[PDB]
RNA sequence: CAUACUAUACAACCUACUACCUCUCU
RNA sequence: GAGGUAGUAGGUUGUAUAGUA
């Protein structure tokens, strides 16, 4: 890489030349020619679509079949050109006139026929793609085109003439006439061969290895290899004549050459092959001579064998090879111990050669003690198919993709290959290469030469007498056979070998005379080198003289540096597009060598170099120039290295920061513990009580508000979970209620509702409308009463909790209310009096007078609760009463049997005789023990209810004895609450919680809205808290398709290369001297192998002391000061361009609206309902969860993060973008910023259990009872102290917090909370609150415009925050306008956008969205590597835009679905949805390939397969060869929702409105059934058992092979590019297979 | 037995009333285990409390029970050498004598010295003549052996005598040099 | 890779309901 | 009312595997 520059690839360098002039492409292969002719198409398209100009591809393989060729598939499926290729006899129906088509492909003879018709006009042409043109009857076809339509037509009005002719070295014939074949090629069709390939870009741009042709010697035959040529002469003519009365010569003749060539044991070890063929292949002969046959043959390899194995093993590695075997092989072990990385392609010509060649290598390198680093592989050609004989054809790939991924990175150095070595197979750089046979052409020649690319190199081919029988006729064994039986012409091939290798470089340097751009020789850059380095370098730390350093070499090797570390994929190679140009000063020759960089850098100008006397010179100065720019624009660091993807700084201040508390800070800085911001790690937080209710009880005097708690039935409970039968109770009509007494204000809140045995009912609280000053005595009063209502009503005092009557924490008073008979609600003084006379009394065991007293009163046990005294006697269980029963007695039946009746059950049983026996009964049931109504009793939260009683039971217990409970009124006791009352009683715990946790969501929307604006500070009632409820075949010819133009291109470059069309020896001569005398023909018996100021007068000669002065060197302003002093005295330098046009003109010449914002200004702001469903964890088991909210405010955070990363960072690219995001969305961020503004204390994170996890009011707890493992000294000492008072007076026994005050809360919950209330703040006061809450948080996301505070503000522009010591706001306005990358760097760059977006509008009313900026379209087409954008950037930062955009419209939609998804069925349907091959579907199937612009040969046939399949599919969603998905194509359907985003004001409306006439039928029909993908069903429907492999190596060297394993079901395996399409593929046939 | 320790404790506490008090107080809601702890009480007015701890709720009560009832308490290769060792077993003395002595001597009659080394070695061979005439003019034939695998050898000759002779020629120092390591 | 959104299987725990057993209550 | 089941349904956490960007 290091002072060439880097070369673009071959395809768009002969693009380029041929966009220049008229242009023979001599290319080999017809797929890449297919490329090239493509897209010449569609530039000279561009330019034709002017005016109106038409470009034909006259074709030859065209108007017999009535099929469509290559091309027509290639040009109608690839681009927006309506081609009309001539079918078998146009008849051009109707009124057709040819103008209305882009493309016309054509046939010659059709060319003249409209020609004569006058119909394509010659003139209005724009280019003639004439097919391959360097055969003999093609251009017998063609001259009647060429001959005739040059005299009229004008070099001017002629048009391009391109022509896909062959590779010129291997085309026609001869080689004395070559160069005349070529000359009158050009002279006849007007034309310039422009051969700029991988035959000539490799010794062009690329090392030049200094090749060495080495004579052996001729093998001097001896007696082994005369008595191996007796037998096998002997039997030779034997089977030259075979008969048969009622293949063996082909393996018989070759072996001869082996003997002839490499020698006798050698030989023996290709017999040994040969051997084992014979005895595969002869066993299936199913005829009766040939089994004769191919015995003889068998046979004769094991005598072969034999004799050679008792020759050299009876007699007698290193010594054996010295004295049986060929010089040939000699001269080979000589080259290779020569040496001692290595990488050794040594080749040959037949498949055999390549075996014993691999015997013989292994054979030295495991016996020389030398060549112990020779590790030998090898490979074959390819003939068979997979249709015929899979088993071979599947041990052969798996053996040759094993040898080519040894070969491939470190472990095997020699790799004796064959011809399939040459095309295809992509192989590490070679050092040393060693043609062993002679090349057939020059392709064979320099692909195997041209491709050892390190240059310690050298390219050896060993000579030999050639190809010729050494056979003496039909003879037997010979005289001196017999005995060593019983007792036991190099100069004329070489000097053909050498007049054929001159040919090769006289083939070469017509390659290189016939390229555009000439090459200095080294020598130059030696000279350069030497002399001319004494220029300042630039050092942007010069203090140090250790680092900053750009020198002449530093300079040529550091912007290939630059270029290669960018943001590229695979279909794109990046380079930087140098130009050399001439001029003369002062009598001297200089050269201004211009640069341009790839538009992926945001260097978009060119370093116009300035003059140097040589060319080398003019490139390092050039080189220095651009390193300058690049540093003094910011792309280079200290070092002079491109920043890379981490080393990017943040530049506004809200940014990099990203410091943590110090309790954080030690977790993150240890890295020994869970990690914060993940579930792993737990915080215990204080359970913060209300404003409202912490220090509220009121005092003797304060008048204090009075809250009725108003319940009232909403869903009564229907009957078949009635089990019992009981009656429906309203808490509407009961006669007493509940109130609250408080001393701060309860603001408005939303009516929740609990879930009672009586069905759903509202709770809501209700104001007295006078307020109520209360006395001293009645503060005792109330400080009884709460303690006998929440310690022996409902029981819920734990030990380590007392009544504190002057507590702090829950301090908020419970008075009973009563119904005024007049109407209205009043507080229950006289019930108070008469709770406060009887405290916590002991039932009554009375005596059989009180009972003999009185009688039954059917008033007493209406509403009562009627408590046994007979037993249970400290705290007896409470019963309702339901149904009084005067159809029952004392007398009556018992349900059982062992006792007799009621009475008579009483008196056995304990000994109470009942003195009434006419008093009625009383069937009652129990009272509640599971205190939590807030979940709905029956019913799921999806909604579907579940099962109920079975008529059987609930017919049993609503009319069997044996169920029910049954009680006598005169032996129980009547509790002063009545049923109604106990009944409000017991559901109170639930009301206060939740009441609660509504004050607490109140709390954060008043801190918030106390901050920022956002939201009104104190006050309509909110909205209620509710809870929510073959062809196949026809696939593969398609395939086939493709493949055809590789397949015939393999024949079409190994066998024919023919037909010829109708100075060179004294030239041959001369390199005959040059290679015999320059050392680079080895003959057969050798081995191988000034004052600065005159300086400065040399260097620039176009005055001098002065700039020089005292110091040494010169500064580069200096020099382009004298340019410019030059400039204003000399008028103009006017140009020669030595050898570009192809970019020019820079360095030449309300239905649910996504951003519903309401009015920030005079908000309510959310509704605490919402917020509390957002604080509401999911271990709450409530019927309201933050999991929905998560999800859309984790989609809108990362969504405004990439916009602003978009908005500030206009010159970075998304890799550290990307990075930026990752550290400002990450989980630890976000948990540390709910952690600084208190939100790990603001959650409920537990089922609400009573008896458990909550504090009645005026209740308090000590904090340090728990810490810890007489009660009004407790009291005092409580208020004072813990600790010293305390020490004074299923594992882990340190028990963590106590439950009634704390809960323990993970830290990404707090992170969960921190997106829930970013997307409940979204919900409810749109994007905009959204915004300003992550700017609340932390995250600061919105610009800062620090004004003046107007004197009370009053109105309070939301977003504003506190002033501080000086009267200044911070008010967030909106987000900024971003850059168009309209780049003006040419003088007309709105035409050139004009004339580089042309046709376009097709796309445009394909998508609906008229762009009003389409310099944001042109960023979103256009790839890392079409070069001549000289326009705009890439497209990669900006579908990093586009992909968050899209995340947020699939979320946003998907979570407004009334199915009312889970966060599983959001993701699925959304990672289902957004997934790179439906994206790619959605953009083949709306025309997105069409119109997108790259110049990649890769992608381009990625792209042309995908949618040909897709094509043949209607557009629908061995080894499993299934086709690649052009990840290209989904990036552009992301990045022009992305380029919509932003040419749209920045709206998600006009995104959704343009995607959803794409994607929205499709997402009815994923939201319909389960889509997943195909991993995921594979391992979804196979939940164990599927288990994927580790990845081997094809020997293509681009594809990648996967096998599935579904245990005991099937091993499947699939091939791809990368890894993650392969293991799609390999997975997708395994789930096609095993339905 | 059968009766859990929360039911026995209720069974046993039965004999005089009284309503048991449970309350969760402490659970270490940690990382991967929920541990739970509840509290069993005994009245609130005169005199006992226990504690209990457990991996579920259930057996955090049991052993609340418990506690508070207590307290209350290549061959290719050798295929072609083992082919030199099944023609080596074959032991007698002809082969050494067409190892001992120079066969430029054609005077013998090598059908009945071939017969012998196929019965020696349990084989037998089988003449095929051509009866198709080549382009000299001359006959042709082919002699089989049963061999591992089966191998056939040449001949050729202006009469058919001439080409079985020249086979059997060949067949004789084919298994001399066979016969010969 | 990294970083958000997470899925399935398996394991533990909690919670709602339904039908039956043993004790208790009746 | 308490305890033991059995099933359905909700979750939560851990482990393993893996999707999508
Ligand atoms: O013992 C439970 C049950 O017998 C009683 N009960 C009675 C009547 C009715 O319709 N429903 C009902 O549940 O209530 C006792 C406790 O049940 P909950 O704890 O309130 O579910
Ligand atoms: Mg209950
Ligand atoms: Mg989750
Ligand atoms: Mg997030
Ligand atoms: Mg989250
Ligand atoms: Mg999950
Ligand atoms: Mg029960
Ligand atoms: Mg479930
Ligand atoms: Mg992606």
């Amino acid at each position: 890489h290091t002072t060439v520059f880097t070369p673009r690839d071959f395809q768009v360098e002969l693009l380029a030349t041929a966009y220049e002039r008229n242009t023979i492409i001599c290319l080999g292969h017809r797929s890449s020619k297919e490329f090239i002719a493509l897209k010449l198409l569609q530039e000279l398209s561009r330019r034709a679509r002017r005016h109106g100009r038409v470009s034909v591809y006259l074709s030859c393989e065209v108007g017999t079949s009535t099929e469509p060729c290559s091309i027509y598939t290639m040009l109608t499926h690839l681009t927006d050109l309506r081609v009309w290729q001539e079918q078998p006899d146009m008849q051009i129906p109707f009124d057709h006139c040819w103008t209305d088509y882009h493309v016309s492909i054509l046939r010659p003879e059709g060319f003249l026929y409209l020609l004569e018709t006058r119909e394509l006009l010659l003139s209005r042409v724009e280019l003639i793609v004439l097919e391959d043109c360097h055969d003999s009857a093609v251009y017998q076809r063609i001259r009647p085109l060429f001959e005739n339509h040059i005299m009229p037509a004008p070099p001017a009005d002629r048009p391009r003439i391109l022509g896909l002719a062959g590779p010129l070295h291997s085309a026609g014939c001869e080689l004395q006439q070559l160069s005349a074949m070529l000359a009158t090629l050009e002279q006849s069709v007007l034309c310039q061969i422009e051969s700029a390939s991988d035959i000539v870009t490799v010794l062009r741009y690329c090392s030049r290895p200094h090749e060495y042709i080495v004579q052996c010697a001729p093998f001097e035959m001896d007696e082994l290899s005369l008595v191996l040529a007796d037998v096998l002469n002997t039997h030779k003519s034997f089977l030259l004549d075979h008969r048969y009365d009622p293949d063996p010569l082909n393996v018989i003749n070759s072996l001869l050459v082996v003997l002839h060539e490499m020698g006798p044991w050698c030989t023996q070890r290709a017999a040994h092959h040969f051997y084992q063929c014979n005895e595969k292949l002869k066993v299936k002969t199913p005829h009766e001579r040939h089994y004769l046959l191919y015995c003889l043959v068998s046979t004769a390899l094991i005598q072969l064998y034999s004799l050679c194995e008792h020759a050299f093993h009876r007699h007698l590695s290193r010594q054996t090879i010295e004295r049986y075997s060929s010089p040939k092989v000699r001269r080979l072990l000589q080259t290779l111990r020569c040496f001692k990385t290595l990488c050794a392609l040594i080749y040959c010509n037949q498949n055999h050669t390549a075996r014993v060649l691999f015997e013989l290598l292994a054979e030295i390198s495991r016996r020389d003690p030398d060549l112990k680093f020779l590790r030998c592989q090898y490979t074959t050609d390819r003939v068979a198919d997979p249709t015929t004989e899979p088993k071979e054809a599947e041990l052969e790939h798996r053996r040759q993709e094993e040898v080519l991924k040894r070969f491939r990175m470190h472990d095997c150095n020699v790799l004796i290959g064959t011809s399939v070595l040459e095309e295809g197979i992509d192989v590490p750089k070679c050092n040393l290469v060693v043609r062993w046979d002679p090349p057939t052409t020059y392709r064979s020649y320099v692909q195997c030469k041209g491709r050892a690319r390190a240059a310690p190199a050298y390219h050896v081919i060993l000579v030999a007498p050639s190809y010729k029988s050494p056979t003496v006729g039909s003879v037997q064994l010979t005289d001196r056979s017999h005995r060593y039986i019983c007792a036991t012409s190099l100069a004329s091939t070489t000097k053909d070998l050498v007049h054929q290798m001159a040919q090769y470089r006289e083939i070469e340097q017509m390659l290189l005379s016939k390229c555009a751009n000439t090459e200095p020789p080294e020598q130059e850059q030696c000279e350069a080198e030497r002399f001319s380095a004494c220029l300042a370098a630039y050092r942007p730390k010069p203090h140090l003289l250790t680092g900053a350093s750009v020198d002449l070499g530093s300079a040529i090797a550091l912007v290939n540096k630059y270029c290669a570390r960018l943001p590229s994929d695979t279909f794109t190679k990046l380079t930087a597009l140098w130009r050399c140009t001439r001029n003369e000063r002062a009598g001297v020759t200089l050269f201004q060598y211009t640069l341009r960089l790839p538009i992926n850098s945001p260097l978009k100008h060119d370093i116009v170099g300035l003059p140097m006397p040589t060319q080398t010179l003019a490139r390092r100065l050039a080189a220095l120039q651009a390193c300058v720019e690049l540093h003094r624009i910011g792309e280079l660091d200290d070092q002079l290295q491109p920043i890379g993807k981490e080393g990017f700084r943040a530049l506004e201040p809200d940014w990099e920061c990203f410091e943590l508390e110090p309790e954080d800070e030690q977790i993150v800085q240890l890295s020994d513990e869970p990690r914060p911001g993940t579930t792993k790690r737990r915080q215990y937080y204080y359970k913060r009580i209300a404003s409202e209710f912490c220090d509220c009880r009121p005092v003797a005097g304060a008048p204090c508000y009075l809250y009725f708690i108003q319940l009232t039935l909403q869903c009564p409970i229907p009957e078949e979970q009635n089990t019992r039968g009981r009656k429906i109770y309203p808490p509407e009509d009961a006669q007493q209620g509940f109130g609250i007494l408080t001393t701060k204000r309860i603001p408005k809140l939303s009516a929740f509702s609990i879930f009672t045995r009586s069905g759903e009912v509202k709770v809501s609280l209700e104001l007295a409308k006078e307020r109520v000053i209360l006395t001293s005595e009645q503060i005792v009063c109330i400080n009884g009463f709460l303690n006998y209502t929440f310690t022996n009503v409902l029981r819920l005092q734990k030990f380590l909790m007392l009544f504190d009557p002057d507590s702090t924490e829950n301090c908020v008073f419970i008075v009973p209310t009563v119904k005024a008979p007049a109407g209205g609600k009043h507080i229950d003084w006289q019930f108070l009096e008469l709770i406060q006379a009887n405290g916590n009394t002991m039932p009554r065991a009375v005596p059989d007078e009180e009972r003999q007293a009185q009688p039954f009163d059917p008033q007493r046990f209406q509403d009562a609760v009627v408590m046994p005294w007979y037993r249970n006697q400290d705290q007896p269980q409470y019963f309702y009463v339901a149904e009084i029963c005067p159809h029952l007695s004392p007398l009556s039946c018992f349900p059982g049997d062992n006792y007799r009746t009621f009475k008579h059950y009483y008196l056995v049983k304990y000994g109470l005789t009942i003195q009434n026996t006419s008093q009625p009964l009383l069937d009652v049931d129990h009272t509640s023990a599971r205190l939590n109504f807030l979940t709905p009793r029956y019913v799921n939260r999806k909604g579907v209810a579940l099962p109920t009683s079975s008529e059987e039971t609930k017919r049993a217990k609503r009319e069997n004895l044996e169920q029910k409970q049954i009680l006598v009124p005169e032996l129980c006791t009547v509790h002063p609450f009545p049923a109604s009352l106990w009944r409000t009683a017991v559901c109170l715990p639930c009301i206060l919680y939740r009441i609660n946790g509504l004050l607490l969501a109140d709390d954060i929307r008043k801190q918030v809205s106390a901050d920022l604006g956002l939201g009104r500070q104190q006050i309509f009632e909110w909205p209620m808290l509710d809870f929510g409820w073959r062809q196949k075949q026809l696939s593969i010819i398609q395939a086939t398709n493709a493949n055809e133009r590789q397949y015939q291109q393999t024949k079409n470059l190994l066998i024919g290369f023919n037909f010829k069309h109708e100075r060179y020896e004294e030239s041959i001569a001369k390199l005959k001297t040059e290679i015999e005398s320059g050392g680079m023909l080895v003959p057969h018996d050798q081995q191988l192998v000034v004052s600065m100021m005159e300086l400065l007068k040399q260097l620039l000669p176009y005055v001098l002391a002065k700039k020089l002065g005292d110091r040494r060197e010169l500064l580069l302003s200096d020099l382009v000061e004298l340019n410019a002093d030059w400039v204003a005295r000399h008028e103009q330098e006017t140009y020669n361009v030595m050898g570009d046009s192809f970019d020019n003109y820079n360095d030449h010449h309300a239905g649910f609206s996504f951003d519903r914002q309401p009015d920030l200004v005079g908000h309510p702001g959310p509704s605490p309902s919402i917020i509390l469903q957002a604080l509401t964890m999911s271990n709450a088991n409530d019927g309201i969860n933050l999991e929905r909210l998560e999800t859309i405010g984790d989609s809108f955070l990362k969504y405004a993060i990439t916009t602003y990363l978009y908005i500030t960072y206009e010159n970075v690219h998304e890799g550290k973008l990307s990075h930026l995001r990752s550290k400002q969305v990450a989980n630890l961020n976000l948990y540390r910023l709910g952690r600084r503004k208190r939100l790990g204390e603001y959650m409920i994170a537990t089922k609400f259990e009573p008896h458990d996890n909550w504090l009645p009011p005026c209740y308090y707890v000590p904090k340090e009872l728990e810490k810890a493992l007489k009660l009004a000294d407790l009291l005092d000492i409580k208020n004072l102290s813990s600790v010293q008072i305390c020490e004074m007076v299923d594992f882990s026994c340190f028990i963590p917090y106590n439950l009634v005050s704390q809960h323990s809360i993970p830290d990404k919950s707090i992170a969960d909370c921190v997106e829930a209330l970013i997307g409940a703040y979204l919900i409810e006061c749109g994007p905009r609150g959204a915004l300003l809450f992550m700017a609340w948080l932390g995250v600061r996301v919105l610009p800062i415009t620090r004004q003046l505070d107007g004197g009370n503000q009053e109105q309070r522009i939301p977003g504003s925050t506190k002033p501080n010591a000086e009267n200044v706001v911070t008010v967030y306005g909106a987000w900024p306008t971003p850059r168009s990358p309209l780049l003006h760097f040419a003088p007309n760059a709105t035409e050139e956008l004009d004339q580089l977006l042309s046709g376009f509008e097709e796309f445009e009313e394909s998508l609906g969205y008229k762009f009003r900026d389409r310099s944001y379209l042109l960023q979103a087409m256009t790839h890392a590597s079409y070069t001549p954008n000289r326009l705009t950037d890439c497209y990669q930062r900006l579908e990093f835009l586009g992909d968050a955009v899209l995340d947020y419209l699939i979320t946003r939609h998907l979570y407004e679905d009334p199915r009312q998804h889970s966060p599983g069925a959001l993701t699925d349907l959304r990672s289902a949805l957004v997934n790179n091959t439906i994206f790619a579907s959605l953009a083949v199937r709306h025309g997105f390939h069409k119109f997108f612009r790259h110049l990649s040969p890769g992608l381009n046939d990625v792209i042309d397969r995908f949618v040909r399949i897709q094509q043949e599919n209607g557009h629908c969603i061995d080894d499993a060869e299934d086709v690649e998905v052009p990840k290209a194509l989904g990036d552009v359907f992301e990045s022009i929702a992305g380029a919509i985003f932003l040419d749209s004001n920045m709206s998600l409306d006009v995104v959704w409105h343009v995607y959803s006439n794409m994607m929205s039928p499709e997402i009815e029909q994923f939201s319909n059934s389960v889509p997943k993908s195909p991993i995921r069903e594979l391992l979804e429907l196979e939940p164990e058992t599927a288990k994927f492999g580790k990845p081997e190596k094809l020997a293509d060297g681009r594809r990648v092979r996967v096998t599935v394993d579904v245990f005991c079901k099937g091993t499947f395996r699939g091939i791809g590019r990368n890894y993650r399409i392969a293991k799609c593929t390999a997975a997708k046939c395994a789930l096609r297979q095993l339905k | 037995a059968m009766k859990t320790p929360v039911s026995i404790l209720q069974e046993l506490l039965s004999r005089r009333g009284i309503t048991p008090g449970y309350e969760l107080v402490q659970i270490e809601g940690a990382i991967h285990e929920p541990t739970f702890r509840f509290r069993v009480s005994f009245k609130d007015k005169d005199t006992f409390t226990a504690m209990g701890a457990g991996r579920s709720k259930k057996e955090a009560k049991h052993a609340a029970a418990r506690a508070l009832i207590d307290k209350l308490i290549t061959q290719h290769s050798n295929k072609v050498s083992q082919f030199h060792k099944t023609l080596k077993n074959a032991t007698g003395k002809k082969l050494l004598k067409l190892q001992k002595t120079c066969l430029k001597n054609n005077k013998i009659d090598y059908i009945k010295l071939l017969g012998e080394i196929a019965t020696e070695n349990q084989f037998e061979v089988t003449y095929v003549d051509i009866e198709e005439k080549t382009f000299s003019g001359q006959f042709q034939c082919l002699v089989q052996l049963s061999t591992l695998p089966v191998g056939v050898c040449h001949g050729s000759g202006p009469t058919a005598a001439d080409a079985q002779r020249h086979a059997a020629q060949n067949a004789l120092e084919y298994l001399k040099i066979m016969t010969k390591k």
